[PDB]
């Protein structure tokens, strides 16, 4: 009744209007375990960025290579092994130096998956329903690549094409 | 509710609402037939004939879990006898 | 035998899972 | 003299020493704890319960890297039989050049490994130093997200409710069908995928595990229903462990007995083993109700569980409430049982070695025993005390009555005085009779007529060996006749194995019995009697008795009432626990030593010696203690020292320690107050040392402090002894 | 400092009062028994716990009753 | 799981807006003084007194590095290994096949020079009304100010001056352990390669 | 060996020395306890405990032959158990 994406079920009582993506998609009723929305909503954001930067990466690194050998190998998984750990290692510590200060952030602030992150001012002078529009186009993009990488991962390590 | 029970029998919500409402009419004979089977079942995949890798027969074995059944059927049957069912 | 590489780095490992108990010591307070 | 004990403004008041002592032992009983609320109870239990168990990962962790690191793990793989395996290395300022030299194994020197972690590993399919060194990164990783976990659920917005806590339903459906079915669903995939190959000489790693095929059909049969031909081709009785010499295809068969190589179970045996538990947990987990309508509400079936004649009373009505709003029920109905789990580990880990090599490492068999052995009885010890803390703290007598009549639990505290009686009866009638008969034949084998002794033959116990299979006592009864339906049922499924290892000599597998077995038996029985004893009375006895029918107002551990009425020592329900503590140590003792005894005669090949000696006290003093005593008291002599030194010193630290702990326990305070004073004034009336005063004034330990701390050096001294005992006896009597 | 409770079991026999060291318990006039006395606590701050008021006690289960809690220079018997 | 609550209501987060703004290391600062006092008031941890300290031991490290390089291409540094019978069994590292390897004499020396200095610093630590700057914070004292990305270019023998050094020394080490590891050389080795050659000659 | 399972044939060795034993802890608790419920009612039975009345004693004593017949006339006419003059506990 309530939920857009199961028009027969009712959505949990904490699935309602605010926090854009909203489709009382919660049949498990795992929101009614948590004591607010905040820090699953940050937690499916931050999924839904690093998806879309691996749904990239993946396509990317199988058409485009950088100049060195280290990085010429086209299988993504295999590329997770031929590529030295110093690189790796960089990338792990790059991460983490991000995510201690969020850590600090977002178990505490009222939208944690807001992290300040705008230089190039793309949501400056935008309207609250335009910002609304925005957050559901991330959203809906990022749980699209969420699915889209998890294939990708799974019918390389099943058959070892990366693509197609 | 109040499953607690001093009198002769426990009252029929004791058997969940799907056996609250079978007739012991029902109840018994089925519980009975249940019993029959499963020792059947157990006997012939025991007993009778020596249990062997290439004979395990589901049918025998999801028959013999009647019997663990059929105590709790009949139990049912006496609990809407007594309580006028 | 096991090279310098790996047991420095599970003493790098050790030292994160040290910092993580006196987080939760700290936390269970005084 | 302030801030230590900041859960406590009572003991930081404390002027002496004994805000110290108390601050110690006072830091877990939260519920005791100043400005304390249960909301704050059960989340400070549940981060540390999750810091324990970062804990006993990281310890597993530790393990792991030093086998990796100083071990000799790959040696003994390729020779199981003869290499010793090395549990770390040592590096002692203290040691002489001798000491080096004789602990000196290969490199360095080192302790021998008595945890059996080499069979362990080794049977699960681990060879190498770099799958040891995995293992440990792995649970280093495991332990930093407990760690993390238990930071994050003391955080605001993830600190759970009570709700959620007493939320009965849910844990016990997740406990059971995740915890348990699912643990043994993922350790039957690790078992088949990995140890199994790996036992036929294929190696699958976190490489090829995804294109090895466990079985050559490959989830065909499972599918299909042809469950049979995971059966088929089972390893043979050539086959040699790790290799592919005379193995087979099969991953879950029927075998019973052991493997003809390693004197272990199967491999596939216990594959099957754990899918079938784990079918089976999976399915109970689906018993309790959640949110979709179906399942069972366990306070409807504890409150409909009443006789209708009526000899229980109510029945269980009012069980739900009392073990929901209490932690001490819980955790006493935990602890015994893990004390029953962890004595079935200790009783069949000896009698059906489930790992490779591991029943030909006899140190390692006994020490294994020992501890698990010594853990169950200090687990039982503990479930007893903490029912009497219930009874003490949590037990309310409105919520386990109805209308007058009382419930199952009420009515224990009604014939209490019946159930204390009657203990008491089966104590003193073991007890005369036990030592009656095995004094009549001290006396008598002393005199020289030894055909005169009162040997019993344990038919009873033979009487099951033989309904398992066992032809050696001539009954004919269940298993050992070929015509019994018990027989002719599994003659095609596990008989063959099962018949094959229980009527060998070699094993462990029910080990012959004889008059000793009989009276060893009623001894630990004895034992076990007089240790339940003590706990029920100081359980039941917890609330109040006729000396003091206000005990509960003084809580559970109080030193006493005073000396009046006659005197009131060791009155409280914690005294009971302090005094059945040392019958578990003896109960725990008299087993080890049979166990021990028996062992080490059948190791030897003497086995005479004990069907004879065993029947009288002195035959065991003489026999095993005497005897076997020799090898490890010569660790070090005038002469020289041996790789056994080290047991040697812990023998007489052991020795040490169990009687400081006699001082703790015969001395008892008032008599170590005064001494003090008179330190005091000496300090306070010496030049050069004015100049130096305490904060805290020295003081006595307390009453109920100097009872724990005798039994804690009884305790340890106790242990150590026994350790260093049979370790240092095994190893130098056997090689 | 202990804790020193006195019930109305109390007869007035004064055997607590004058066995107390510390001079912790003291009669005070009643009318719950034939004496017209009963005896109180009003110096709690003394008590050491020698639990001698409550041997000298002749009711069934006592009148006074002793319950320790927490410790000081005073309750401990501490000449230092 | 639906017929309660799991956290209670009285139980939530509060954003905390005392750190508004407050780049990450006046909130990492903040956070860690807020959350271990007794420590950062001692100037324990990331304190602008431990910073400097620390900075100083880096500085005089690369000293000590520069000096070990040198001595060890000069013939100095003492050849062999470590008497067993006159310094006990402690100084045994392994035993391959009848031969004990010990302790390097080298080694041994250069722990006693680091011995030396490690003693003066102790001294100095328990010395503190005594000397120009104590090792850590008095009850009251408060911590000298964070210098920011880029401290105050003053130069000479000047607060700001060693500050910078400090830092840049610390950065060395660290890129200079970072260098060793991924590529596999001698810390020597790593040193050598930085100065083209003339440390090792 | 003995074998005491039960059985008739080796039944000298534990069974009629069972018999023999229970008897005669049968006999010494019947004459105690009749001992003790007849001084029980005296004036001063407590006296009658250190000092012996050594008439009554005797007549007591030789009269626990009878002991399983004496029980199991004494359990039938409800003499042998209390039923609630026992005292108990406060919990
Ligand atoms: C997002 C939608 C999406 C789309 C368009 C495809 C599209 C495709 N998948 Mg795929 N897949 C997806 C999600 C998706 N998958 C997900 C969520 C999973 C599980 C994690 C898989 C698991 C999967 C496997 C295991 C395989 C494919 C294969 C294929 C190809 C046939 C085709 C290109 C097959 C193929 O050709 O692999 C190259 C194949 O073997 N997929
Ligand atoms: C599938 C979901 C799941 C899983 C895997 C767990 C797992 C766990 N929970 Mg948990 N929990 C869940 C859901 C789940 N929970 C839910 C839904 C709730 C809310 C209702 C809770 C509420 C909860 C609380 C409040 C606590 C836990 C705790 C724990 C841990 C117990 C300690 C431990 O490591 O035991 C490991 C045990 C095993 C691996 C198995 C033990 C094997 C036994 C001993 C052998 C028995 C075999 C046999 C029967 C022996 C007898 C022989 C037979 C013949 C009779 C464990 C990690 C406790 C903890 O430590 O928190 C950190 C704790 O305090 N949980
Ligand atoms: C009248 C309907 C009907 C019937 C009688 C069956 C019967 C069967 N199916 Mg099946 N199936 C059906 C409808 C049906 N299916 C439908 C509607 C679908 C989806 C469109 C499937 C999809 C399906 C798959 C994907 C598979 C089967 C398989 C099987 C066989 C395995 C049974 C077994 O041993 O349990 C096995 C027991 C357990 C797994 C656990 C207990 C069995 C003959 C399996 C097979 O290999 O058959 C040869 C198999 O892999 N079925
Ligand atoms: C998982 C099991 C478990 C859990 C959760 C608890 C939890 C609790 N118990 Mg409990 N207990 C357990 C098992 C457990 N116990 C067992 C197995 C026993 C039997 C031995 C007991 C016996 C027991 C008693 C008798 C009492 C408790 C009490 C308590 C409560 C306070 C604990 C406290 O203050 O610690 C204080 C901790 C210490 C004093 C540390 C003692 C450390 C010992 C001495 C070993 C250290 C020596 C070490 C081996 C050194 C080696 C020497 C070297 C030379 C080799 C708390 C609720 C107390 C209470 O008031 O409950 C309400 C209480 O009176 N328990
Ligand atoms: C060798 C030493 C020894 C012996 C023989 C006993 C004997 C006994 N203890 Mg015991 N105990 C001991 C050491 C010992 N204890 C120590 C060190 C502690 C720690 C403080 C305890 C703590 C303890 C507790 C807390 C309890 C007992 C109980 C008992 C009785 C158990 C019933 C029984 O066996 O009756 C048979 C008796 C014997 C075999 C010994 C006496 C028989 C002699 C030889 C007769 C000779 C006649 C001439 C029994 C009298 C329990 C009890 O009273 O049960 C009723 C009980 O509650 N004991
Ligand atoms: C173990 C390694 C080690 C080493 C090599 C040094 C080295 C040094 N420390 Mg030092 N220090 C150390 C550990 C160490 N410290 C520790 C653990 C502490 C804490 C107690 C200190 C506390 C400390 C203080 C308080 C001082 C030093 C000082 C010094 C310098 C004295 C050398 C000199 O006189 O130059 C010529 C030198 C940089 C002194 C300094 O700054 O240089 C003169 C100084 O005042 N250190
Ligand atoms: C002679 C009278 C007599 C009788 C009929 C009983 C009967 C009983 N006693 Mg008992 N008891 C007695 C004397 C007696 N006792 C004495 C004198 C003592 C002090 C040592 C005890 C100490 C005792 C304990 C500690 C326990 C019992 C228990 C029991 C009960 C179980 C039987 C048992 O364990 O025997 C126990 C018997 C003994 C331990 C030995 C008794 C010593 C001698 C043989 C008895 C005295 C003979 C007497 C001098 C004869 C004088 C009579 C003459 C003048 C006419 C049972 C109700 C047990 C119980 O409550 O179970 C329900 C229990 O735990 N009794
Ligand atoms: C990358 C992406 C968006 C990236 C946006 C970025 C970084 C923007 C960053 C900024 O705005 C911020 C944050 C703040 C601004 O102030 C600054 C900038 C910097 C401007 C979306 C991808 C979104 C990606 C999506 C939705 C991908 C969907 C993929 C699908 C459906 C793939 C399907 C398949 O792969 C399978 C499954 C199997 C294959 O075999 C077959 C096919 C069909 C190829
Ligand atoms: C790089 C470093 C620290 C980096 C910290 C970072 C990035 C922190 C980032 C964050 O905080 C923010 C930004 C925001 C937070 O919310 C989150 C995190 C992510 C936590 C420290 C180096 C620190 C490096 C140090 C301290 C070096 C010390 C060297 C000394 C003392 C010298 C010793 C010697 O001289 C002797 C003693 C003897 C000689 O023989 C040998 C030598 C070694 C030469
Ligand atoms: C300051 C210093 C040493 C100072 C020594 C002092 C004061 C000694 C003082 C003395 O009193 C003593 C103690 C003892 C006396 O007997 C001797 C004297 C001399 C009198 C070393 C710094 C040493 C500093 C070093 C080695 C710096 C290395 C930096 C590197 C490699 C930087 C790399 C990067 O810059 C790139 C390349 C690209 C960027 O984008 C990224 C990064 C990574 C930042
Ligand atoms: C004090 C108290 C408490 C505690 C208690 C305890 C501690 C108990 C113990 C208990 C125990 C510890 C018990 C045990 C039991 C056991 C059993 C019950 C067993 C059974 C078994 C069986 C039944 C078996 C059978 C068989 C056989 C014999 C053969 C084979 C097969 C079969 C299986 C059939 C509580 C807390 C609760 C509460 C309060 C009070
Ligand atoms: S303890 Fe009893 S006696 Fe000693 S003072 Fe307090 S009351 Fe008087």
């Amino acid at each position: 009744a309530q939920s857009k994406a199961l028009p027969f079920l009712k959505a949990p009582a904490k699935l309602d209007g605010s926090l854009a993506g909203d489709f009382g998609f919660d049949p498990m009723g795992i929101s009614d375990q948590v004591a607010n929305l905040k820090y699953v909503r940050a937690a499916e954001l931050k999924h839904c960025r690093v998806a879309m930067l691996g749904f990239l990466g993946w396509v990317v690194q199988q058409y485009v290579h950088l100049p060195g050998e280290i990085y010429a190998e086209s299988n993504p998984l295999k590329a997770l092994t031929s590529v030295p750990l110093l690189s790796q290692i960089q990338i792990f510590l790059f991460i983490g130096a991000i995510e201690l200060a969020t850590l600090d952030q977002t178990y505490t602030a009222d939208k944690p998956w807001d992290l300040g992150f705008d230089p190039l001012n793309f949501s400056k002078g935008k309207s609250e329903q335009q910002m609304k529009d925005l957050e559901v186009k991330e959203l809906k993009n990022g749980r699209v690549a969420m699915i889209a990488i998890m294939g990708l991962i799974a019918q390389t390590l099943y058959t070892g094409v990366p693509l197609f | 509710e109040s499953t607690y029970w001093e009198g002769k029998a426990p009252p029929s919500v004791v058997l969940g609402p799907f056996l609250s409402k079978i007739p012991s009419g029902v109840l018994g004979p089925a519980s009975l037939v249940a019993l029959i089977v499963g020792s059947y079942c157990t006997h012939e995949s025991n007993i009778f004939n020596t249990l062997t890798v290439d004979t395990i027969y589901p049918a025998y074995v999801l028959g013999s879990f009647l019997t663990p059944i059929s105590w709790g059927l009949h139990v049912a049957a006496w609990i809407q006898k007594m309580n006028k069912a | 035998m096991i090279y310098d590489s790996q047991v420095y780095i599970a003493l790098v490992i050790a030292v994160v899972a040290s910092v993580l108990a006196i987080r939760l010591g700290a936390t269970l307070y005084n | 003299v302030y801030k230590f004990p900041k859960f406590s403004k009572a003991l930081a008041e404390d002027p002496s020493t004994r805000r110290i002592w108390y601050g110690i032992a006072t830091a877990h009983d939260f519920e005791s704890h100043d400005a304390m609320t249960e909301s704050k109870l059960y989340q400070k239990i549940f981060a540390s319960h999750f810091g324990h168990i970062a804990i006993i990962f990281l310890w597993t962790a530790g393990n792991l890297f030093h086998v990796a690191w100083q071990g000799n793990f790959e040696a003994w793989i390729l020779n199981p039989l003869k290499v010793r395996p090395i549990a770390h290395a040592i590096w002692d300022p203290h040691f002489g050049q001798a000491a080096y030299k004789a602990f000196l194994k290969t490199s360095s020197p080192a302790n021998l490994a008595l945890s059996g972690v080499y069979e362990w590993w080794y049977t699960i399919g681990m060879r190498t130093n770099n799958d040891l060194y995995q293992g440990s990164f792995f649970l280093i990783l495991l332990s930093s997200l407990l760690l993390f976990a238990g930071w994050l659920h003391l955080q605001p917005s993830f600190r759970p409710s009570l709700d959620w806590f007493k939320a009965n339903e849910y844990r016990l459906n997740h406990h059971l069908s995740g915890l348990f079915g699912v643990s043994s669903l993922a350790w039957t995939g690790h078992l088949v995928h990995v140890a199994i190959p790996e036992s036929r000489g294929i190696h699958v790693g976190w490489d090829n595990f995804l294109t090895v095929l466990p079985h050559p059909e490959g989830l065909t049969p499972f599918f299909s229903g042809n469950w049979k031909a995971y059966a088929q081709n089972p390893d043979t009785a050539s086959h040699i462990f790790g290799s592919g010499e005379g193995s087979g295809t099969a991953i879950l068969t029927f075998l019973g007995g052991f493997h003809p190589q390693t004197k272990s179970l199967w491999l596939t045996d216990m594959a099957h083993h754990h899918l079938a538990i784990a079918v089976l947990f999976i399915v109970a987990g689906h018993m309790y109700r959640t949110n979709w309508l179906i399942g069972h509400q366990m306070k409807l079936i504890l409150e409909a569980h009443r006789p209708p004649g009526g000899r229980l009373g109510i029945g269980h009505i009012g069980l739900y409430e009392t073990i929901t709003n209490s932690l001490h029920f819980q955790l006493g109905l935990a602890l015994a049982a893990l004390g029953v789990a962890t004595s079935l580990t200790a009783q069949h880990m000896y009698a059906l070695p489930p790992y490779a090599f591991l029943a030909s490492n006899f140190p390692t068999q006994a020490a294994l025993y020992t501890h698990h052995q010594y853990i169950a009885g200090f687990l039982m010890v503990g479930a007893f005390a903490h029912g009497a803390i219930f009874f003490v703290r949590d037990y309310d007598p409105a919520v386990n009555t109805r209308n007058g009549e009382k419930n199952v639990l009420a009515r224990m505290l009604e014939h209490k005085e019946a159930i204390i009686s009657h203990l008491s009866w089966v104590s003193l009638f073991l007890g005369f009779h036990t030592l009656g008969i095995y004094v009549h034949n001290d006396v008598v084998v002393a005199f020289g007529q030894p055909e005169k002794q009162i040997l019993v033959e344990p038919l009873f116990a033979e009487w099951i060996q033989a309904a398992s299979g066992k032809t050696l006592y001539n009954f004919d009864l269940l298993l050992a006749s070929s015509n019994s339906p018990a027989s002719v049922a599994s003659s095609q499924l596990w008989l063959p194995g099962w018949l094959s290892a229980i009527n060998d000599g070699k094993n462990s597998l029910f080990l012959p019995i004889g008059p000793g077995d009989f009276l060893v038996h009623h001894a630990i029985a004895l034992g076990l009697h007089t240790t339940t004893l003590i706990l029920v009375k100081g359980a039941l006895d917890a609330r109040g008795s006729k000396l003091m029918p206000d005990k509960k107002d003084f809580g559970y551990s109080f030193p006493c009432d005073g000396p009046g009425r006659g005197g009131t020592c060791d009155i409280s329900a914690w005294d009971a626990f302090y005094l059945a503590m040392f019958w578990m140590l003896n109960t725990i003792g008299w087993v080890t030593f049979y166990w021990h005894w028996k062992h080490l005669t059948l190791w030897q090949g003497n086995q005479v010696q004990f069907n004879e000696s065993s029947n009288y006290i002195m035959g065991w003093l003489r026999d095993y203690l005497w005897l076997n005593s020799s090898p490890l008291i010569n660790g070090y002599n005038p002469f020289g020292m041996n790789s056994l030194s080290v047991w040697a010193w812990m023998f007489l630290f052991g020795h040490l320690v169990w009687a400081t702990g006699f001082m703790f326990l015969i001395s008892w305070r008032g008599y170590w107050q005064e001494l003090i004073e008179t330190i005091v004034w000496a300090h306070e009336r010496t030049p050069l040392a004015n100049l130096v005063r305490w904060k805290d004034k020295p003081v006595a330990l307390s009453i109920v402090q100097a009872r724990l701390v005798g039994l804690a050096h009884f305790t340890i001294g106790y242990v150590l002894t026994y350790a260093a005992f049979v370790i240092a006896s095994t190893i130098g009597k056997l090689g | 400092s202990h804790t020193v409770k006195i019930y109305d079991t109390c007869i007035g026999c004064t055997q607590c009062v004058r066995a107390c060291p510390t001079d912790v318990l003291e009669m005070v006039p009643w009318d719950g028994c034939k004496a017209g006395q009963i005896a109180s606590a009003p110096r709690t701050e003394d008590c050491v716990g020698c639990k001698r008021c409550e041997t000298a006690c002749p009711t069934d289960f006592l009148s006074v009753r002793v319950y320790l809690g927490g410790e000081t220079t005073r309750s401990l018997g501490l000449a230092y | 799981g639906t017929p309660f609550d799991t956290v209670s209501k009285d139980e939530l987060a509060v954003e905390n807006k005392a750190m508004a703004g407050k780049s990450v290391f006046e909130r990492a600062m903040a956070d860690f003084n807020g959350r271990y006092p007794a420590v950062a008031a001692l100037g324990l941890g990331p304190s602008a007194k431990a910073e400097r300290w620390n900075g100083r031991h880096a500085m005089f490290g690369w000293i000590v590095l520069l000096a070990t390089g040198y001595a060890q291409a000069h013939g100095l540094l003492p050849e062999g290994g470590m008497d067993a019978k006159e310094w006990g069994t402690w100084v045994i590292v392994s035993t391959t096949n009848g031969e004990q390897v010990t302790i390097p004499a080298a080694r041994a020396a250069i722990a006693i020079g680091h011995l030396h200095f490690g003693a003066v610093g102790v001294f100095a630590a328990y010395s503190k009304n005594s000397v120009k700057d104590r090792l850590l914070l008095e009850p009251g004292e408060k911590d000298e100010a964070p210098a920011g990305l880029f401290p105050a270019l003053r130069p000479g023998l000047t607060k700001e001056a060693e500050m910078l050094n400090g830092r840049v020394a610390m950065l060395g080490l660290v890129a200079l352990v970072a260098v060793s590891a991924a590529t596999g050389q001698d810390i020597l080795s790593v040193i050598d390669q930085g100065l083209g050659g003339l440390l090792l000659k | 060996h003995l074998i005491t399972d039960g059985r008739w044939s080796h039944g000298s060795e534990f069974l009629l020395p069972s018999i023999l034993f229970l008897y005669i802890s049968g006999w010494i608790g019947w004459v105690g306890r009749k001992y003790i419920r007849t001084v029980g009612q005296t004036s001063n039975p407590t006296e009658k405990e250190i000092i012996i009345d050594v008439p009554l004693a005797i007549s007591i004593m030789t009269s626990g032959f009878l002991w399983p017949f004496a029980a199991w006339q004494e359990f039938l006419s409800g003499d042998l158990i209390a039923s609630d003059e026992t005292i108990t506990t406060s919990p």
